């Protein structure tokens, strides 16, 4: 990929000077369109309840399951309506799911308890649920289908049950010469160290053409993009702010003079709290704003980039299922969110959203080339396939202030390799 | 009147449309409608021959401090 | 009676002087401006956190997460204390729109 | 020619007892920074060839390929005058030599080298790609 390349010629630094060094040009941005239209909140009236968030979600949800059960259990088909069952009788059911945990904190680290009951609603009633189920690993917010009969107790009998799967992906066209796209997540600017400080020194002197020989320098000259994803302050107590933001904007003054780059808010950053988190405010950033090629998105980001399709977060979902679910794995929640076509099931009840009421925006509409998450604690990357042809790369960027770690993806060969930063430091081997 | 005062009554608690008591009437006819469930052609055929009075073109509950 | 006659005087955020035209800032007070729209986001973003927690709580006391909440309580602190978050979001976001939009919306 | 930057760094390292980096020294002399390493090297040659006993400490940087378990990463590392060959030894493939800074009277950590370059950059904040090796096209000032 890069580093194979970046040793592919002479090495001329450890010699007297010269008459003339090399210099390089950055590759054409060509192409390039936002599609994230749903995300951004022209209107924003509140005064409204968050049931019509949920009865339109399973209205839209509710083809996808039928047409999943009757060729995953055969086309003798027995759906039917949670009322109109019969006692002992064996049919499928398309509901959403409720889990009743105690232990989760009312008005007036994870929180599952070892007794939890999953509950099947539908519109106008629900039942309660046992059998073959797992108790632990699910969620309250998920739409499925099951298969079982009414017992005598009123509850329900589950022999198996399916989720929703990928959405279609159409191909995308192939390139000619490797453009590499560069990830960093959580600089954490405001408190974290003095080796973050060096790390990230090394980092923007790399990408913007200060360091290293001409190998480096023809291979940095490569990196067509820069997309920072969320947490850039990282906050120590609220009740600080205001000298950070200076030099975040420094930052991104000495990235906006080389490199395009895209800038994303997070868990903290001076924006609203809701799931469509709104772009930053430019008079924050007095210096940076001199340049066409600084720009700001917000939370959910589609791209365009180049003809492969990239949709991420700051990670606001995957840990919110880390806190309600007993799966460790970070790359394997993000594939299970993948799995159900919800990027964030879990909203509204634990994490809050707008109150939207004509279409819920988080149900997969494509299937993205690319997917990616947020601030996760340590470097991960896989490929996943459909049942029809449709492969996925799945990445979890590392958080800077702990591993000073990036990543770069290949657009040709589709492929991440990590980078990583470290100066010396008060290190004596002599001890 | 006094008999599309009704009809307007039962378009407004018929469960397969939605769970509509934060949103006015014509809102909640064109959302079924793109979905297209089944709304009929005559909760519309009343709020074209009106202007905007609060009696028609408003829920049942759009008082109630709900 | 006079009360109803307001002509929605706008004040600066800054120094509370009251000025023609709907700009936020004060002229003598416009240099500290990237510190007054940085103070009362967090304002905003506590809000935010507020509504959510409470009208979501209706939910769960009422059995029903398809259905609408009727439930006028007057013994539950939760009604009328849903009630006045709408209006204080509905005033604290108003505020922040006499500064511009962050981008463009019909791309 | 010669003489010029060798008399510099002469009364910048032992007269004025300051750090010098190869981005101060480019700021400085108005130099490119491939240059300005080789202009470091040159000095450090000529100097310990001549006397081999001098109040002088380097530091470079090594940066390359290398596998952990399985995975291809790359590493780059600014290194301290020791434990140069051991760290060139433990990679796999080798991409970029070359010089970060001269001393004096040796630090303790890596502290007062992010210092300088911070500083000699808060004074001099309308140019940073002035002496960049990449030169992008569409990035000039417009709004
Ligand atoms: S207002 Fe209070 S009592 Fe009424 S449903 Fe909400 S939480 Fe329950
Ligand atoms: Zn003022």
């Amino acid at each position: 990929m890069f580093s194979e390349q970046a040793a592919q010629r002479a090495h001329t630094l450890l010699s007297p000077p010269s008459a003339n060094n090399a210099t390089f040009a950055r590759v054409p941005v060509a192409t390039y369109t936002n599609s994230s239209q749903p995300f951004r909140l022209g209107e924003r009236s509140f005064s409204r309840q968050y049931a019509h968030i949920y009865a339109t979600r399973l209205i839209q949800m509710r083809p996808f399951l039928e047409n999943r059960a009757q060729q995953h259990w055969g086309s003798g088909v027995g759906v039917k309506k949670l009322c109109e069952l019969q006692p002992e009788e064996k049919c499928c059911v398309v509901g959403t799911l409720f889990k009743a945990m105690p232990l989760q904190p009312s008005i007036l680290s994870k929180y599952i308890h070892p007794d939890d009951e999953l509950v099947l609603e539908d519109e106008l009633q629900r039942i309660k649920l046992k059998g073959t189920i797992d108790v632990s690993k699910l969620v309250t917010g998920t739409v499925l289908a099951v298969f079982g009969s009414v017992r005598d107790d009123g509850k329900f009998l589950v022999e198996d049950y399916c989720f929703a799967d990928l959405a279609p992906q159409k191909p995308a066209p192939p390139l000619d010469t490797d453009r590499f796209v560069l990830l960093v997540s959580g600089l954490g600017l405001g408190g974290g160290g003095g080796e973050s400080l060096l790390g990230t020194q090394l980092l923007v002197d790399v990408v913007t053409g200060q360091l290293g020989d001409e190998g480096e320098q023809c291979s940095a000259a490569h990196v067509s993009r820069v997309i920072l994803a969320g947490n850039l302050l990282s906050h120590s107590t609220q009740s600080a702010s205001v000298e950070a933001v200076k030099m975040l904007d420094e930052i991104l003054l000495q990235l906006s003079a080389s490199v395009p780059v895209d800038v994303m808010p997070g868990e903290f950053d001076p924006t609203n709290y809701t799931l469509p988190q709104q772009p930053l405010h430019p008079c924050m950033f007095p210096l940076a704003t001199a340049y066409s090629t600084l720009q700001l998105v917000t939370n959910p980001y589609q791209a365009t980039i180049d003809g492969v399709r990239f949709l991420g977060t700051s990670g606001q979902n995957v840990s919110d299922i880390f806190r309600y679910s007993s799966m460790e794995d970070h790359l394997e929640i993000l594939e299970w969110t993948l799995r159900v076509r919800h990027i964030s099931p879990t909203a509204p009840d634990t994490l809050g959203c707008y109150p939207f009421y004509k279409t819920d925006p988080f149900i997969f509409p494509e299937c993205p080339h690319v997917y990616f998450c947020g601030n996760t604690p340590s470097f991960g990357s896989k490929i996943i396939r459909g049942p029809e042809d449709q492969t996925v790369l799945l990445v979890t960027v590392p958080d800077f202030s702990a591993t000073q770690t990036a990543c770069l993806v290949n657009l040709r060969s589709l492929a991440c390799q990590p980078i990583s930063f470290s100066g010396f430091g008060a290190e004596d081997d002599d001890l | 009147e006094e008999a599309e005062l009704e009809l307007l009554r039962q378009f407004d608690l018929a469960w397969q449309y939605g769970p509509c008591t934060g949103i006015t009437r014509l809102q909640r006819w064109c959302r079924a409608k793109q979905m297209g469930l089944e709304p009929p052609p005559e909760v519309w055929q009343v709020l074209k021959t009106h202007p905007g009075d609060p009696r028609f073109q408003c829920s049942l509950w759009h008082l109630y401090p709900l | 009676g006079l009360l109803a006659f307001a002509k929605r005087r706008n004040c600066c955020i800054g120094c509370r002087t009251v000025l023609s035209h709907q700009g936020a800032v004060c002229e003598f007070c416009q240099p500290r401006e990237s510190e007054l729209y940085q103070k009362e986001v967090s304002h905003l973003n506590a809000l935010e956190e507020r509504f959510s927690r409470l009208w979501t709580q209706c939910q769960r006391c009422q059995g029903s997460l398809h259905e609408d909440v009727i439930c006028t309580s007057r013994d539950c602190p939760i009604f009328y204390m849903r009630k006045k978050v709408r209006k204080d979001l509905e005033d604290q976001e108003q505020l922040l729109r006499r500064f511009g939009p962050p981008g463009p919306e019909a791309w | 020619a010669d003489q010029l930057y060798l008399e510099n760094i002469d009364e910048f390292v032992t007269d004025q007892n300051k750090i010098v980096t190869y981005k101060w020294l480019s700021y400085t002399l108005g130099v490119h920074v491939n240059q300005a390493k080789q202009m470091l090297y040159d000095y450090v040659e000529r100097k310990r060839k001549e006397n081999s006993g001098a109040q002088l400490h380097v530091t470079y940087l090594v940066s390359g390929s290398l596998i952990q378990n399985g995975h291809s990463c790359h590493k780059v590392a600014v290194v301290r005058e020791d434990k140069l060959e051991a760290v060139k030894s433990k990679l796999a493939v080798t991409a970029s030599i070359h010089v970060y800074s001269i001393q004096k009277a040796m630090l303790k950590d890596s502290g007062p080298l992010f210092n300088t370059d911070y500083d000699i950059l808060k004074s001099n904040l309308q140019n940073c790609s002035k002496f960049s090796a990449i030169q992008c096209a569409a990035a000039v000032p417009r709004a």
